[PDB]
């Protein structure tokens, strides 16, 4: 998901 | 020493929310009562001076401005991604879990933090560089003026607290570790977070505003009507989207099933 992807970025 | 680290945690909270979020209350209203060297907000007040003022900040003019909220919103919801990833405990928090809170979170926070950018008169935008009135956005037809009017309703009230920075930084770190969003998998380890960070809220009014015993618990009913709000926010962008002939994928990412 995108909130998954923005939470996984450093 | 159990003070000593909640003032400690208070301040990374702070330190945390001047990194994540450009646009502080601080800097909001050194705008808006004009206590600045910098260039004054271009005041878009009617149709004719919204088309002056495109560059300062074949769709009709209420979609252009929802178009331009929802953008708003999206950057809006990667601060606050960010912002709560500097909350300690939360990036150890199951990854679903840390979905969830972002889900039911961000649009609590997104009505919390425009009030920092409005008064009674309008909201700026575009960093600061545009002041759109409260009048001519009410006066966007329907269903787009009564999606514009909630915002500037609960800032009224939620102004009215003169919260500063340093407190709306443990407050909106509260209301993301939420241990009672729908579906959240394992609610102790966000329920002893939040409990902290409850302590370090606390602790920051009596010091901060020792003038006013009630604002706490104040804060606290703020937390639960801004769940009213927002369901009544999301009710609408609903009926905006079967009844008007776009919404931003990551918007439509959290609303759905919300
Ligand atoms: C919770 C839903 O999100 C919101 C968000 C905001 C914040 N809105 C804005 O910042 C906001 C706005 O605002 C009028 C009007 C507006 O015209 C724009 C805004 O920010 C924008 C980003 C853009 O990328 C634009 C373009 C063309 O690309 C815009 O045009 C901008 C400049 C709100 C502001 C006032 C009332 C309700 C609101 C609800």
């Amino acid at each position: 998901s995108l909130l998954k992807k923005l939470l996984l970025a450093p | 020493p159990e003070s000593a680290d909640l003032r400690a945690l208070a301040k990374h909270l702070y330190d945390s929310y001047i990194k994540s979020f450009p646009l502080t209350k601080a800097k909001a209203r050194a705008i808006l009562t004009g206590k600045t060297t910098d260039k004054s907000p271009f005041v878009i007040y009617d149709m004719n001076s919204l088309m002056m003022g495109e560059d300062k900040i074949s769709k009709e003019v209420a979609i252009r401005i929802f178009q331009g909220c929802q953008f708003r919103s999206v950057e809006a919801v990667q601060e606050i991604t960010e912002y709560a990833k500097s909350i300690p405990g939360f990036v150890n928090l199951d990854l679903n879990d840390q979905v969830t809170l972002l889900k039911y979170g961000v649009h609590e926070i997104i009505y919390t933090m425009l009030a920092s950018l409005m008064n009674k008169d309008g909201v700026l935008i575009s960093e600061g560089q545009g002041f759109m009135t409260r009048e001519f956005l009410k006066s966007l037809r329907k269903p787009f003026g009564d999606f514009m009017e909630p915002k500037f309703e609960f800032a009224v009230k939620f102004n009215a607290l003169e919260l500063d920075d340093s407190d709306l930084a443990i407050f909106i770190a509260v209301i993301i570790l939420s241990g009672d969003r729908p579906g959240l998998l394992n609610v102790k380890p966000i329920e002893d977070i939040q409990d902290n960070l409850l302590q370090a809220l606390e602790l920051q009014l009596k010091l901060n505003h020792p003038e006013s015993s009630q604002l706490f618990a104040k804060l606290l009913q703020k937390m639960t009507d801004l769940r009213q709000i927002v369901t009544e926010h999301v009710q609408l962008l609903q009926v905006i989207k079967k009844t008007e002939t776009s919404l931003h994928p990551l918007l439509q990412e959290i609303y759905k099933d919300l």
